[PDB]
DNA sequence: TGACACGCAAATTCGTC
DNA sequence: GACGAATTTGCGTGTCTCGACACG
RNA sequence: GUGUC
């Protein structure tokens, strides 16, 4: 077991609460890691922190060499029979779902030249593209052509209780992004301090597994 | 032709026209020799040793960690006395990015994108050494 | 030559002194009247009327007393079992509860309120026949060699036979008259027994449950659960070349029908669903807590359920195209049922009936009253409980339609022909199948059972394997909780399934964690997980009756902690050698270092049928190899109680062994120490019983040398 | 019927009633037929069964 | 005899692992005289009894041969023009199996098959390469029809008798004598006997209904006497011919 | 499949040769051998099974099937295609069977005990179904068999 | 094969357009041009030619014995051993085979 | 929990106005 | 080109599923 | 329902 003494690498770890309160991890399981979403222009962004509900809408090109306008105008008439402020569909809707409300273990890690910075995460989120604009379209078309227990509608009204927040987007290149990177990178305590937490394994094992 | 029909089984290549696992020690070694700066998603054990539970929120700011790389072994985390082992799991193949949401007074807010994450590590305490110390 | 310890034959008596043969029949009942009887009281805790929300009663604490009899007028004297056996009486003790009820405006707390009686076992904790001495056993006119474990109702000895059933909260994949089909049976503590099945025909999967009119496509169920985009659906199913050629047709017939939104799938299902409130909410609440109730849903999230259905579909796909099929003959899945939980169900149903009908006794009196205050203890009854208990025990008709069950032939009169017929009936086990000629697998001796059920012990006639007997060394595990287990598994580094998508579960390195038919998450390098869990179990923090196994063909680890599993102790060895040495057993021979501290010193351990699947056991100590993990204590414990009377069983043939173990209970002889006092219907006795010259160690273990049923000639 | 344990049990019982001690006949062990037959000679009877 | 007839397939050996029902189930099947039987076994004799490669040639005649069994690789092309499916028929795999299958044979087979296709969009490009063009009509688009056309091309047989499943040749020897007997596992006796290779006069079947409808009623009373006697001689029992003749 | 039968003929040779060499080792007054020569109750198979070796215990006319995963008993190795491991017993009745050999021997004893319990049902059913159709067929006085009509 | 759209996430079906065939779908506007060549290679498992069954080579597997047959005066004999229960009590039966110019099968 | 003989019924093809 | 007539095939439902004796 | 043939 003594063959572990010569080769010993040292790595320092820092933690900061500067950006811990304002931090949300977005997940995109539908998209391959090769492609990116920060390159496509974003028109709007919407959040409710009360229930950790994020609604995004992406802006795509209207008339590019890869576009069939015949289907586009048909879907436009279907949704028309307002959602879109143009003649065709140029926006995509992504809805979220709150996952692992008790997020204390998960923390983001940044590796600079020789130091590691770990920032606690507030919540982890999963972004998924929703298709509800066809639901309302078909429902309205059918409307035109034709004419104590805890349920789900109570929680729907509970969701409706809160107001909504609108957000601006900042992406690849911006002084703000580098500012936030420095604020999450800057440790402040550059000196090597000691006596922060002492807990022998005979105490940590007893704290982990309660005899009661 | 950037937008191409992606594949579910070959989501890693997704070639369609014209998997290798690595250890955390080697991974951090080649991440360091390139002198790059990327973000990592790490999972920590519940109820860390401290001063009831103790997470990073009920903790301090500064240097509270020490990583150790042993020859012909693994990567081993220390907080002075407690000993943990860290390793990689569920290598992600999809897109994962973290942004900073900023809330103003009522509605006006700034949302800035920081970066993406492409590696998930998990760290946990090895109960073997704990039992060896408690028994002896 | 290898160091051999010729001492491990004294571990077995010390182990049977703690528990074993018939002590588990008393353990199941002593644990039920101390743990579950108050769990049922806490379940049905508050009940009130609807006339005006002012009247209510509360259940504080419930307990039972000692066996007492109510004579002419307030005469409660301690009665002995023999007195009840001669007077055609019934051995029972009252149940005194401390409830509170509000009459008028003030609250009344009446302590020691009797609500009924309940039978008590002969050698239970509340009975008088415990912790006594043979001199005092002769004072009460009772045989000290009587093992007990029966019920005395109307002057007859009734014993409840152990009944085996199939495992719940699990997925089975078996083949039928045309092809292969997967099924899932769901039944938790709350009364909800469901049986869903997914079938394959014309390369199209269909889900069948008795609540739906006809088949519903699996992709429709997926889109209704919440997963909308068809890409992540196949991602969760599996990313492989051969699994897509079988999943494409269903996707395209799903695209055929105009269903692309959650509302479309919900309306489709609600139109399909028949039941004797809109269609959307009907389909939503039907997918919520009707199909699979063993997977709880926190708010309305169907993600755990859809990943469960996806891994089920993957198991069916991997079963499809191959000859890998699941059978019901495996005993690692079959569970046993004692008399404890049956009495639990009976008692909870009687208690719910008594609470719900008395709720209607004071519901027709409040408006049609005569004064300002209503007394409820005078509107109280104590005959339905006693009547129901006695009827269920003596009659034998376990009929609970609140539980949707009808069972006959559960209790039987204790055989008092000889001393072996009485003990051998206590270890008799009944099967769930009925006595028919179609069965050949379950009747056939299975290679799975090893040291748990006696092979030779079986009646020859019509039932040729439906009735089985237990082995000498085996233990029935009771039920536990899973809090600390899940906590330690989460701290070990297991991953949350809600974060990673469907693509990573197709990875060969990824392993899934199963706990009592529940997906905890994903774990990598399962060897360290299994090793650490085994070390923690050997330590003493976690209870010893928790099974853990791993299967590589489907790459899943199972963690079993349900009650009703078979457990027998095994000696642990470390890399060439048994941990138990001569100095460890010399202290046992001295009088210290008994079985419990042997288990606390990490020298022996219990293994189940599914956990010994991934373990190597050595017969003797000369056959110990480098991959052997455990060592069987003795090889002669495989024989049962009736087969332990045959000299040189290996010399004899199995038909002769079966004939002799069947005839051993019909042989007439002495019954016990008090045969002149007891008055039974028919009794056969001998004049001068002799002692067997060529005796067996099993004879000495049961002390058959005190009551022999034969003669030397 | 193919029952060989009967003759072994008879032999062991005879040797026991002659010597004066009970002989063990447990499964997968007990006593052999090599040390018992040589003990049946000390008394004066035939060695196996005759 | 039937009460002492309760063990399964007796002649246990690796020589011939043919799942043949013989015992109380076969006697029960004979007594019930059911139309649909289990374990179909048909014995046939060849005209050329010494020539063995000839028996191999006739063995490939009476046997269901599928198209995917011959097809080495199939393709679905996609181009700016209208797409089609292209199957590459292998010639050597027919050669060592000695089939009478050419490209025109497969074309005519698919042209008279159950799947909806007629000789308007099927051609033979070269030697053993066939092309089929998916049309746009009568249920839905051509893409959904392409998924239905790729799953039944292997199902479409190229030669043989469809309900005939498996055939094996048995070598029966003597002092200096050698014979090759054809064992066909099917039911259509009139079709397996009405061929060139096997001798049509000397060929027997196992199903009573098949020999009843093909040969006749008087010829079905003889195959039921030999069937019962063949089940009693492998058990070591002894019955007289008259007891069976009276029941027949 | 070829390996299953290539070693199955190697085990029966040992038993046959042992039984054949045992016949030259026995006396002319051996009571079991005398009864075998007479043929009253016994055969040479029982003699060779009681003296030389039992042989191999076959189940469903084949080897013992696996019972946990790819192995019959947990005492053996995984994917262990060995004769003495799978289903071959070596000790005779006089010598004494081992627990694994005793289990493999009692496995075949339950094969016949469940078979003699089921035969009675369908046998009696086929008997009472066969009698009800042929019970009035009689021979007349002119050498002719007729029915009631 | 299996192809999905990157924008919406649903699958695509190919159908004719205006000037050339197109990769279309019925959930979101997204069309990809069909160019010089698109094709995939499949390899169905080809059939094997099976073995000839029967003959003395197959009988070479099971061991024979040395015992005369009272039909043609030959020591040539194959023996078979089987278990079956008779009317009184089980007894092992044996089958007899003649390895000669006649080659008949009996059960004693 | 196997056996197939009865009805009951819908997809489909030759035929003639 | 369009309507009445007769064929083949998936699917619905009913009956048992050996004998004898003794005891509670 | 149990026990034997
Ligand atoms: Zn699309
Ligand atoms: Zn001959």
């Amino acid at each position: 077991n003594e063959e572990d003494d010569p080769v010993v690498q040292e790595i320092d770890v820092y933690l900061a609460k500067s950006l811990a309160e304002k931090l949300y991890l977005f997940q995109y399981p539908v998209r391959p890691a090769s492609m990116t979403y920060d390159d496509i222009p974003h028109l709007s962004a919407k959040i409710k922190p009360k229930q950790q509900k994020v609604e995004l809408e992406m802006a795509i090109d209207t008339l590019n060499p890869n576009y069939c306008r015949s289907k586009g105008e048909q879907i436009a008439l279907n949704v028309d029979g307002s959602t879109y402020s143009s003649k065709l569909m140029d926006k995509q809707t992504f809805c979220s779902s709150q996952t692992t409300s008790n997020t204390s273990r998960y923390a983001a890690a940044l590796y600079r030249q020789g130091e590691l910075h770990l920032t606690p995460l507030h919540g982890i989120l999963q972004l998924r593209p929703s298709f509800s604009y066809l639901d309302k379209a078909d429902a309205k078309h059918r409307e035109r052509e034709a004419a104590r227990v805890q349920s789900y509608e109570f929680l729907q009204k509970k969701h409706a209780e809160e107001p909504w927040v609108h957000l601006h987007y900042y992406g690849l290149r911006d002084s703000r992004s580098e500012h936030e990177r420095q604020y999450l990178l800057c440790p402040g305590s550059s000196g090597v301090e000691n006596t922060e937490l002492v807990k022998s394994p005979s105490e940590y094992l007893m704290m982990l597994m309660p005899p009661s | 032709r950037r937008p191409a029909p992606p594949l579910t089984p070959g989501r890693l290549p997704s070639i369609r026209s014209r998997p290798k696992d690595v250890s955390v020690a080697e991974l951090l070694r080649e991440l360091s020799l390139t002198k790059e700066e990327e973000l990592l998603f790490l999972q920590l054990p519940d109820t860390l040793p401290g001063q009831n539970a103790c997470t990073l929120a009920d903790l301090t700011e500064g240097q509270v960690g020490k990583l150790l790389i042993r020859k012909s072994g693994r990567v081993q985390l220390l907080l002075g006395k407690v000993t943990l082992d860290v390793t990689m799991g569920t290598a992600c193949s999809f897109l994962q990015e973290l942004v900073s949401v900023g809330l103003g007074d009522s509605r006006t807010g700034e949302m800035t994108v920081l970066g993406h994450v492409k590696h998930k590590l998990v760290c946990s305490p090895d109960f073997e050494s704990l039992l060896d110390h408690k028994h002896r | 030559p290898i160091p051999t310890v010729e001492e491990k034959w004294r571990l077995l008596p010390a182990f049977l002194k703690v528990k074993g043969l018939v002590k588990q029949h008393i353990d199941s009942f002593n644990y039920f009247i101390n743990v579950e009887i108050k769990k049922i009281m806490k379940a049905n805790e508050k009940v009130t009327s609807d006339a005006d929300p002012m009247w209510y009663l509360k259940y504080l604490n419930i307990y039972v007393g000692l066996p007492d009899v109510e004579e002419s007028f307030n005469v409660t004297r301690p009665v002995s079992p023999h007195e009840c056996r001669l007077r055609d009486m019934t051995y029972s003790a009252p149940i005194t509860v401390d409830i509170e009820y509000t009459r008028g405006s003030q609250r009344i707390i009446r302590n020691a309120l009797p609500i009924g009686r309940m039978p008590i076992m002969l050698r239970s904790s509340n009975c008088v026949l415990t912790g006594k001495t043979p001199a005092e056993f002769a004072k009460l006119n009772e045989c000290p060699l009587d093992p007990g474990g029966y019920f005395i109702v109307k002057g007859v000895e009734k014993v409840i036979l152990i009944q085996e059933q199939l495992s719940k909260n699990r997925i089975i994949v078996e083949a039928d008259r045309k092809g292969a089909v997967g099924a899932s049976v769901t039944s938790s503590t709350h009364e909800k027994k469901s049986r869903t099945n997914m079938a394959v025909k014309q390369g199209r999967f269909y889900l069948r449950h008795n609540t739906l009119s006809e088949d519903i496509p699996i992709v429709i169920i997926f889109k209704a659960m919440g997963v909308e985009s068809d890409q992540e659906i196949v991602q969760m199913i599996g990313t492989e070349e051969h699994v897509m050629a079988a999943f494409g047709p269903s996707l395209e017939e799903c695209q055929k029908a105009q269903i692309f939104t959650q509302m479309q799938a919900l309306k489709y299902i609600g139109n399909k669903v028949r039941r004797q409130k809109t269609k959307i909410e009907e389909a939503r609440e039907l997918l919520a807590s009707t199909i699979l109730t063993h997977v709880p849903v926190k708010e309305f999230n169907f993600r755990a359920k859809c990943i469960y259905t996806a891994v089920m579909v993957r198991r069916v796909i991997l079963a499809q195209g191959d000859n890998k099929v699941d059978d019901r003959d495996y005993y690692g899945n079959k569970r046993l049922e004692l008399a404890g939980q049956l009495l639990s169900l009976l008692f909870e149903d009687l208690f719910k009936k008594f609470n719900s009908e008395m709720k209607k006794i004071a519901d027709q009196v409040i408006p049609k009253q005569r004064a300002a205050q209503f007394d409820v203890v005078k509107h109280m009854r104590q005959d339905q409980i006693t009547n129901g208990m006695v009827n269920a025990i003596s009659t034998g008709n376990w009929s609970l339609k609140r539980f949707k069950m009808d069972r006959q032939g559960v209790t039987q009169v204790l055989s008092r022909l000889s001393y072996i017929s009485a003990l051998g009936m206590m270890t008799r086990i009944s099967s769930q199948f009925e006595k028919t000629r179609k069965v050949s697998g379950p009747r056939s001796l299975q290679p799975s059972q090893w040291g748990m059920l006696c092979p030779s012990d079986t009646p020859e006639g019509e039932a040729c394997g439906l009735v089985k007997n237990l082995a000498l060394m085996t233990h029935i595990t009771t039920d536990m909780e899973d809090g600390p287990i899940v906590k330690l598994a989460s701290n070990l580094g297991v991953e949350d399934v809600n974060l990673l998508c469907g693509e990573e579960l197709s990875y060969p390195n990824v392993f899934l964690v199963f706990l009592n038919g529940n997906i905890l998450g994903v774990i990598r390098d399962h060897k360290k997980l299994v090793n650490t869990f085994r070390l923690m179990r050997r330590a003493g923090y976690i209870n010893e009756f928790v099974s853990i196994s791993t299967n590589l063909t489907d790459r899943c680890v199972y963690i079993s902690s349900d009650g009703g599993r078979l457990c027998r102790p095994y000696i642990i060895v470390k890399k060439q050698k048994p941990a138990v040495t001569n100095k460890h057993m010399e202290e046992l021979a001295q009088g210290y270092r008994n079985f419990e501290d042997f288990l606390h010193e990490s020298l022996v351990e219990y293994l189940d049928v599914n956990e010994e699947n991934d373990c190597n056991i050595a017969l003797y100590e000369h056959t110990i190899n480098k991959d052997t993990t455990h060592l069987e204590i003795e090889p002669f414990t495989l024989l049962g109680v009736c087969a332990g009377l045959i000299p040189y069983p290996h010399h004899n043939q199995s038909p002769r062994n079966t004939y002799q173990c069947a005839m051993g209970k019909q042989a007439m002889g002495t019954i016990g120490y008090n045969q002149r006092n007891r008055i039974d219907t028919l009794m056969y006795l001998l004049a001068y019983p002799q002692k067997p010259m060529v005796k067996t160690k099993t004879i000495e273990l049961i002390e058959f040398e005190k009551l022999p049923a034969g003669q030397n000639a | 019927r193919m029952t060989v344990g009967k003759l072994i049990e008879l032999l062991a019982g005879k040797a026991g009633v002659l010597d004066g001690r009970f002989h063990y006949g447990t499964a997968f062990g007990g006593s052999k037929v090599k040390d018992v037959c040589e003990d049946l000679v000390r008394h004066g009877y035939n060695y196996l069964g005759k | 005899p039937g009460t002492q007839m309760t063990l399964k397939t007796f002649h246990f050996a690796g020589v011939a692992s043919m799942n043949i029902t013989l015992g109380v189930p076969r006697i029960k099947e004979i007594i019930n005289a059911s139309k649909a039987i289990s374990t179909p076994i048909i014995t046939a004799q060849l005209d050329k009894d010494d020539d063995a490669d000839y028996a191999r040639l006739v063995k490939g005649r009476i046997e269901k041969t599928l198209l995917g069994e011959i097809s080495e690789y199939i393709e679905e092309v996609f181009l700016p023009d209208d797409c089609f499916i292209l199957v590459k028929l292998s010639l050597e795999r027919i050669r060592l199996l000695r089939l009478e299958v050419n490209a025109e044979t497969v074309r005519y087979s698919i042209c008279t098959s159950k799947l909806r296709v007629k000789p308007g969009d099927v051609a033979v490009h070269g030697e053993a390469v066939v092309c089929v063009t998916p049309r746009e009509n009568s249920k839905s688009s051509m893409y959904y029809v392409l998924q239905f056309l790729k799953e039944d091309l292997p199902k479409v047989v190229v030669q043989g008798i469809p309900e005939v499943s498996r055939a094996v040749i048995h070598i029966d020897e003597q002092s200096g004598k050698e014979k090759y007997k054809l064992l066909v596992e099917g039911d259509n006796l009139r079709a397996v006997m009405a061929t060139h290779g096997v001798k049509g006069t000397r060929t027997t079947s196992n199903n009573t209904y098949e020999v009843e409808k093909t040969l006749g009623i008087e010829a079905a009373r003889t195959t039921i006497i030999n069937e019962i006697q063949y089940t009693m001689v492998n058990h070591g029992m002894s019955i007289d011919r008259r007891h069976v003749m009276l029941l027949s | 499949e070829t390996l299953e039968a290539l070693i199955l003929k190697e085990l029966s040779v040992i038993r046959d040769h042992a039984g054949s060499a045992c016949l030259r080792e026995l006396d002319k007054s051996n009571s079991p051998l005398t009864m075998a020569l007479c043929g009253s109750k016994g055969s040479f198979i029982n003699i060779s099974q009681m003296i030389a070796c039992v042989g191999q215990q076959a189940i469903s006319g084949s080897r013992v099937p696996d019972g946990f995963e790819n192995r019959s008993l947990p005492h053996f190795e995984k994917h262990s295609k060995l004769p003495a491991a799978k289903g071959f017993v070596a000790n005779s009745f006089y010598s004494g069977l081992t627990p694994t050999e005793f289990f493999f021997h009692t496995m075949a004893g339950r094969e016949g005990l469940v078979d003699t319990a089921v035969k009675t049902a369908e046998t009696g059913y086929m008997q009472r179904r066969l009698v009800k159709s042929l019970e009035d067929l009689c021979s007349q006085y002119d050498l002719t068999v007729r029915s009631s009509t | 094969m299996l192809l999905f759209c990157p924008g919406c996430g649903n699958g695509l079906i190919v159908e004719e357009g205006q000037r050339c065939h197109r990769f279309s779908c019925n959930t979101c506007p997204y069309v990809h041009n069909i160019t010089r060549k698109v094709t995939n290679r499949k390899y169905p498992k080809l059939k094997e030619v099976d073995d000839v069954l029967g003959g003395a080579a197959a009988w070479e597997n099971v061991d024979s014995t040395a015992e005369s047959c009272p039909k043609c005066e030959h020591p040539r004999a194959y023996f078979m051993q089987l278990q079956t229960r008779s009317a009184d009590e089980p007894m092992t039966t044996f089958y007899k085979c003649c390895n000669a110019q006649c080659g008949h099968r009996w059960r004693d």
